[PDB]
């Protein structure tokens, strides 16, 4: 009932992944915090996981 | 549940917890005892809570339980004061968790296609969890008061 | 034997021995002194084998003669040894026929029920026959080794 | 998860005669990514129902089971094509006329 | 997708033939209820909501533990999604009936459903039972024709999840 | 409960030869039951065979 | 069914051709991975029973709902068959290893398999990480020979 | 066919259809017949209609039967004429489904990258298609001739 | 995910019960440990890179081949991806203990990750061995009782591994 | 993918040597076959669509059902399509024949190529047919050696296929 | 095949539990029902030849078409298949009464029985006015337990 | 190549309001690649946007 993965048997998400619910808006005055942050999730989605450095 | 958004928010940032979300973590346990006394006392007297907010909802609505409302009939009063009863329920699964997500997640979403498909009026939903606030805030003293209305009105602006 | 399967087979269409059987039974021929010396070897010196195979899987799980055990007493045990050395035997047996029906006909049909019956652990048979076949294998050399693990093998499939 | 054959044509196409840049110019400005994404949101995976905008239960299925794949878990085709036959195409084998192998007493 | 003429004029076509005196006895069958069918459509259209209402009073009477503590619509997302689930059973076997042909439910309804609601845990006997409920009380709504058509898809949905 | 066991001859005349065995076939013995005794019999009758022995035990 | 040998054969039989040169070299390069082959099988028959046992502890740690009432391979019955279809599929996968070919799996293994777990309800998606799991049981101890006819098993339930 | 759009149109917005398409469907319901019987009227005559056609291509283009040309020879132009009469047939089908899609659908997607490889050019495709057009139209009638010209026309502007 | 909490939650909204004293026994350890499980968390997590030079190290020097050529850890960018296995291992076993709980090991880390691991060529043994490694480390750090506590989440990685 | 230097590359970077005498000599077969590696791509480059007509024209005209209706290759669209493919087939192959190594035709072509092609019904015998007609016009224009080099990877999709 | 008790019994194992008081309180109620549907069910095998006479009299009264040439009902054979279906019509629905269930009814008869009609030209609608007839001369016998199982033939068969 | 900066008005008057924010898409000042122009341009055009400038940076 609470706290479960949509996707029935197959609610899993790799962990190298962004979590299932979660979302991503860019805004154009926010931290530079957030804006690494949203960063790190293009290249989590786009890429499945995050790049080495460089 | 507080912990767990706290780690989905880390999660989500693929970080460890923060110490702001730590010392959130900390507020929620050392407030244990406190939230426990108060869902208890709430589910000790569950019975009282229904029949007083049912009282005052058809007092203050009475097209509910007169023919041709939703509530009409023994049958239907009953189920009407059933779903009183989940939704208390649920406040008391809210309290322990610290956090409106049970709640949310059980009696929140879809709710209102739920009661659109059961002809149940929405308004009447809103005013029956102002009722079941104040009888269940009536119960508990002024700070776990504030705290119980807090969740009281979390599903009143919902069902709103 | 494995002439009796080639036979066996011609014989199920109505026809004389095939290119292929008799190529079968040709190389099985021509084995021959290979598995009569296998079968030597493993004939000569049985009773250390079994000896060594009931040691080391008493060794392996002790339950089998604790009281209570299948193997408890000297009775038991003496008919355990005697299991080991037919087995044994009809590896023997099988070695020398090229296939595995001596075995099955002489020790493996019917085994599952009535071990079942007496309540013998299969696990602890098929630990005994891998003893048995390290200890053959141990006095072998490498072919011949080979030529009778798979008759060991066959044997420890045919347990489980 | 593409969903049929035609939305998996679209993309090959793009990619058999003009490369990746191009497919991924085209997919990028269809009207499903503007409405659900917009301009300034991240993809994400989709795991509800959503006809109008490409999640029939097809996609979703797909959707799930790739999500819910590491990645280089395999290197198997999840979506090889949608059609009237099966990936090993057994339907296509000749069927032996009679079992390869009969049983009678007579026989033996 | 394929109606009944695209799917005459297919059966003609990979036969590459010109059309022959049966293939227009089917088309002309398809234009004779046209109008009938479009009947059936907007009434459906008109009654929708109506439809669903009683379809899941119904299926939820006969399986009462499937909305209790524990059931597979037991929390006000999952019979939302369960309600859901028949609005668009209903408006797809409409679409099919408009269509003459049940190639939509194929490609947009049925393909992966069934695994769907396996991987999900949705009971598929109760989801068949709350097909027949909008069948019964679709066909009631639109009379006897419009119900012998609407049957065809309806059992079809049944059928495919079954 | 009671059973037959019918012995009959069923020669092959009406076939061709084959080089498959049918010796079991044009010779046999079989247990059967009440029943089925009336259909047997009139099918080794069609086939051209002879009821050689009937018992009943008992 | 068939094997390479075989294989090669209807193949040359096509054309109508006699054996060419490259013929003769692919079988001949069949003929020399007979004997890794035929280990690798030896091996797998074995090891028949803990190839089983380990395959199935992976695939309900993975889906352990399958095990809990109302999963697919909740009751003895159904955890029975789970567990006999996993052992046809290491028989026939190492019957296509011995032979070099994947026609034995679609003749006795993906012959009306897919529509039967379709019909009957089996989850494909989990079947197919049984089957992969149980590939990767086998790699670990024979290496990659047997890979691809269990990738066969898993392309007829997709 | 319009049955097809219209419910492409109504469940790419998730709903179910407007009056507006139900309008559609019900124009193209009630001209079924008129529609079959410009068909049968297509068909009965496709060998003359090819003949024709094809005549007036070839006598119009007298350099894509002559040496050199793409028809040149018994075997192409008779391609050429096979072609005329698969898009003859097309355009049957395109007015009994009421729309140009079964003609897009066979003879259009990936038709220019077709007689590129054929090196077909597609201007002479244009004046065959014209040629067929005029042919047609003239033996319908006036009602009937302007609509079956939009089919032709649709089809001409394709491979154009 | 499903924390303690939640999964007492979900056993009695699914069984559609009220707390008893057994649930508030049970939410009353989880709240009673979350002192600990918070110092545990802030202590690994300002250990962390720490913890993984100190565990890879170890793990190198039990399986030196690993970073020789040959091994599944020589290049520099597979060295670097079998440290950053390391860290989100690591990671999601601080996140489990904070929630007393392993359901986010399913549902994030251990879903089709031996099948990964097998595809890629990852020897699975010696990734069981850095998470053993790992543990110890950590448990080094943390101290008995945190020990206790985070080794059940390194053992429930290690076993799904395994 | 892998072209003939970095297979050398990397067979000696897995068992961490240097380049040595043998390593040079695979080095130098490769170089000494460049220039005619490099002008056999040209060659069919500048020709590729002249090939693709040829090589579609003798397959049609061996196999004529193809494209009558009822083929797989029976419309604009799959005829199209199947001349597409024979772009491919052609494409590859001459990047597997400039980079002297089958590892592309692995990776980007192979690969699940069968289980596409069994998923729609596209005759995988008359693709090999087609690939032969292709081997035979790329040899009728680049010449002895750069036919037998080209010849080599058409045979490779052949069996990878067939 | 499934009896109200077995249905019971297999929604609680699906999930995974024992009885509890609402169950019991189910099954009693089944128990304290039964004597009356053996009584209405031996009263139905009793007189099932005079429940057929009177139900096929009644529905060729008010369909005499069937009966005349080129009806579905004309000739020996096809009026002893007729009289055929009632008899199992009847049969299993005295099955069903003393299950307590419709499910013996939705497999053994339901299922392809549209097929079967459709593929014989049997008119439904004519079939379906026959369960009503002998619904009508059952209920003149043994009251009003067996009118669900008739009007779910009738329902299946619509 | 070339960059061209579109600033545009994108109204949502062809469906029902939200509590999101959605300010910055409604209007915005972006620029494009000229190879991406015309499908901006179209794009505006069919959700009843208006173009308010266009400018090439150079
Ligand atoms: C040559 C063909 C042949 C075989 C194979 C054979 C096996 C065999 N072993 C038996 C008894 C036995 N067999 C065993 C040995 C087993 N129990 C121990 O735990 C071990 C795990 C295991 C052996 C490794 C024992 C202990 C008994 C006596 C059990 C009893 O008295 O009930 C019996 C029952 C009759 C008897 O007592 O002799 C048979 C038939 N007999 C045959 O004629
Ligand atoms: C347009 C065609 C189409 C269909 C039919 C469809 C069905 C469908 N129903 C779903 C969930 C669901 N479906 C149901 C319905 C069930 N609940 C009760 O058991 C009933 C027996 C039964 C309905 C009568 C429920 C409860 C869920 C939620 C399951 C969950 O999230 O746990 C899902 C998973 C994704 C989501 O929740 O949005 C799909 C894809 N999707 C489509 O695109
Ligand atoms: C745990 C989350 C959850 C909730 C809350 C929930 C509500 C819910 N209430 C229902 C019936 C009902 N609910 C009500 C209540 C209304 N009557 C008056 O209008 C009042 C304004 C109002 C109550 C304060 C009534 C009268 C019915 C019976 C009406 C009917 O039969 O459709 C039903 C139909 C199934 C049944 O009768 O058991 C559901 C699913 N379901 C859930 O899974
Ligand atoms: C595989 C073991 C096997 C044997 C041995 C065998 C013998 C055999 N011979 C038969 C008939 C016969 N056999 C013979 C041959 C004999 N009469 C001539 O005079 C010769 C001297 C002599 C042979 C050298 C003849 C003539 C018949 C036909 C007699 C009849 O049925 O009227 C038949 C009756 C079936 C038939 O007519 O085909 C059997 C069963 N069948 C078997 O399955
Ligand atoms: C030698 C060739 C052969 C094959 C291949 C074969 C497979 C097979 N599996 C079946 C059922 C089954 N198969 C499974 C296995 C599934 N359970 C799930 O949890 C798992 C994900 C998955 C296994 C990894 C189960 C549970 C059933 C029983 C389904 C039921 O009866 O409801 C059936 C239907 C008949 C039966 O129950 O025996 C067949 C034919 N049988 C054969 O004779
Ligand atoms: C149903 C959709 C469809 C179409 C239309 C189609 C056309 C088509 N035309 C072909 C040949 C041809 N088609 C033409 C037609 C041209 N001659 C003149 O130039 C004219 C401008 C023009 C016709 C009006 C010619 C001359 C050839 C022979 C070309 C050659 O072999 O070099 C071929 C090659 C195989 C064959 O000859 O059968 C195809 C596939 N295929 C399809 O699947
Ligand atoms: C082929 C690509 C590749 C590289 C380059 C590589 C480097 C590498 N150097 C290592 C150790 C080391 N590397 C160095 C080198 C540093 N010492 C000084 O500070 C210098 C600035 C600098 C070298 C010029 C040292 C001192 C160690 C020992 C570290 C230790 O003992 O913990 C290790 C740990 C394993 C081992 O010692 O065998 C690796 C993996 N690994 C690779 O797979
Ligand atoms: C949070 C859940 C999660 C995990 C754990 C995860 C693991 C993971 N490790 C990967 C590669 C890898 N993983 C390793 C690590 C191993 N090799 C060494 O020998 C060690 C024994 C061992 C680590 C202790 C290596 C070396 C690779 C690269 C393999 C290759 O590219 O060939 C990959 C392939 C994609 C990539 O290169 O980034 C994944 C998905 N993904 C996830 O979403
Ligand atoms: C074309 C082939 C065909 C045949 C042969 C046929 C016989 C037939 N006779 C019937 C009834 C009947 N049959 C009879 C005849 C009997 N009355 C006296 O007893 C006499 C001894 C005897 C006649 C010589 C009577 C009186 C009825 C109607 C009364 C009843 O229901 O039994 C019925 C039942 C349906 C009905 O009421 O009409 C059939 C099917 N029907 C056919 O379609
Ligand atoms: C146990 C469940 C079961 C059912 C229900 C069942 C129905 C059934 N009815 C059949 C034929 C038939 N059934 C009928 C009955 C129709 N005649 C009309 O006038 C009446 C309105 C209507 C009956 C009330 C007729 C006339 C036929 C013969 C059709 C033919 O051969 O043309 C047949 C084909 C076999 C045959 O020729 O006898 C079946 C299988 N079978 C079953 O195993
Ligand atoms: C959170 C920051 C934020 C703000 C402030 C905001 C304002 C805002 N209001 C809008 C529409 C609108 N806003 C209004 C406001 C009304 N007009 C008059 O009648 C009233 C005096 C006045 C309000 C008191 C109206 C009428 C529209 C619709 C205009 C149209 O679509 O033609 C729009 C265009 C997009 C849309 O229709 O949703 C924006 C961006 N949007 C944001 O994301």
């Amino acid at each position: 009932s609470v706290g479960d993965l949509p996707g029935g048997l197959w609610g899993v998400r790799p962990g190298f992944q962004s979590p299932p619910k979660q979302r991503y808006r860019w805004t154009l005055k926010q931290s530079k915090a957030e804006k690494e942050a949203l960063l790190e999730a293009i290249y989590r989605q786009v890429l499945e996981r995050v790049l080495p450095e460089g | 549940s507080v912990v767990t958004k706290a780690i989905v928010s880390a999660d989500a940032e693929a970080r460890y917890l923060s110490p702001g979300e730590l010392d959130r973590i900390r507020g929620f346990v050392s407030s244990g005892e406190r939230r426990l006394r108060v869902a208890q006392t709430l589910t000790e007297s569950r019975e009282r809570i229904i029949k007083q907010a049912g009282d005052q909802l058809f007092q203050k609505r009475p097209d509910l339980v007169s023919p041709g409302g939703n509530a009409y009939g023994a049958e239907r009063t009953a189920s009407c004061l059933r779903d009183l009863d989940y939704y208390l329920r649920l406040v008391t699964f809210g309290i322990v968790a610290g956090d409106v997500t049970p709640i949310e997640e059980i009696g929140v979403i879809g709710v209102k296609e739920m009661y659109r498909n059961l002809e149940v009026p929405l308004p009447g939903m809103v005013e029956a969890v102002k009722a079941m606030k104040s009888v269940a805030t009536g119960l508990l003293s002024g700070d776990d008061s504030a705290e119980v209305g807090y969740y009281f009105d979390y599903l009143a602006g919902a069902l709103a | 034997s494995a002439i009796t399967k080639a036979i066996l087979n011609a014989d199920a269409e109505a026809r004389y021995l095939s290119p292929g059987e008799i190529d079968v039974v040709r190389g099985y021929l021509a084995s021959g002194e290979r598995r009569v010396r296998v079968a030597r070897v493993l004939s000569d010196n049985a009773l250390r084998i079994v000896r060594g195979a009931g040691d080391t899987m008493f060794q392996k799980r002790p339950d089998l003669v604790a009281p209570g055990g299948n193997a408890y007493g000297e009775v038991r045990t003496a008919k355990c040894l005697r299991d080991l050395d037919y087995f044994l035997r009809l590896v023997t047996y099988g070695v020398l026929a090229g296939d595995t029906s001596p075995i099955d006909e002489i020790g493996l049909i019917g085994i599952k029920e009535t071990y079942s019956l007496l309540e013998v652990p299969v696990p602890g048979v098929i630990d005994g026959i891998k003893a048995a076949k390290q200890q053959a294998a141990a006095l072998l050399s490498s072919e011949d080794a080979a030529e009778a693990s798979f008759y060991f093998d066959y044997v420890i499939s045919a347990m489980s | 998860a593409p969903s049929n054959q035609k939305e998996i044509i679209k993309y090959h196409d793009l990619l058999a005669r003009k490369g990746l840049k191009a497919a991924v110019d085209a997919m990028v400005t269809t009207e499903e990514y503007t409405e659900i994404f917009g301009d300034d949101t991240v993809p994400f995976a989709r795991y509800t129902t959503d006809p109008a905008h490409g999640l029939v239960t097809q996609a979703y299925l797909g959707g799930v089971l790739v999500n819910a794949k590491h990645t280089y878990q395999n290197r198997t085709l999840n979506f090889p094509s949608y059609g009237p036959g099966s990936q090993t195409g057994g339907e296509q084998r000749s069927l032996p006329l009679v079992p390869e192998r009969v049983f009678s007493l007579g026989d033996g | 997708m394929q109606d009944a003429i695209t799917s005459v004029i297919n059966t003609y076509d990979v036969q590459g033939k010109y059309f022959d005196t049966s293939a227009f006895d089917k088309l002309k069958a398809y234009y004779a209820t046209g109008e009938l069918r479009v009947r059936a459509a907007g009434t459906i259209s008109a009654n929708a909501a109506t439809i669903i209402k009683e379809a899941s009073a119904k299926l939820f009477s006969n399986q009462p533990d499937l909305v209790r503590p524990g059931g597979n619509a037991y929390t006000t997302r999952r019979y939302a999604a369960c309600v859901r689930d028949m609005d668009y059973f209903l408006r797809y076997a409409t679409y099919a009936m408009l269509a003459g042909d049940t190639s939509i439910l194929d490609e947009r309804v049925l393909n992966g459903l069934k695994e769907t609601y396996n991987s999900l845990g949705v009971p598929i006997s109760s989801t068949v039972q709350g097909i027949q409920a909008m069948k019964e009380v679709t066909g009631s709504l639109v009379g006897s024709g419009a119900a012998k058509e609407m049957g065809v898809y309806f059992d079809y949905l049944s059928s495919g999840l079954s | 409960a009671r059973t037959i066991s019918i012995t009959a001859c069923v020669p092959r005349r009406t076939k061709s030869v084959g080089a498959s065995r049918e010796i079991q076939n044009v010779y046999f013995t079989k247990r059967i039951s009440f029943d089925q005794f009336t259909p047997e019999y009139q099918r080794i009758h069609r086939q051209g065979g002879t009821i050689l022995n009937v018992q009943c035990m008992g | 069914m068939l094997d390479a040998v075989t294989k090669i054969i209807n193949r040359t039989d096509a054309e109508g051709r006699y054996f060419a040169s490259k013929d003769f070299d692919e079988v001949t390069r069949f003929f020399a991975t007979g004997e890794a082959r035929l280990r690798a099988a030896s091996t797998i028959s074995a090891n028949a029973a803990s190839i089983l046992r380990e395959s199935a502890a992976a695939l309900f740690t993975e889906q352990p709902d399958l095990l809990r009432p109302g999963g697919n391979a909740y009751t003895s019955r159904r955890y029975a068959a789970c567990v006999r279809d996993m052992e046809y599929f290491l028989r026939y996968a190492t019957y296509a290893l011995v032979a070099g070919d994947t026609s034995v799996i679609d003749e006795r293994v993906l012959n009306g398999l897919k529509e039967t777990y379709m019909s009957l309800g089996v989850p494909i998606p989990s079947t197919v990480a049984g089957v992969t799991a149980m590939k990767g049981v086998v790699a670990s101890m024979i290496g990659s020979e047997a890979n691809v006819y269990f990738d066969h098993i898993a392309k007829g339930l997709s």
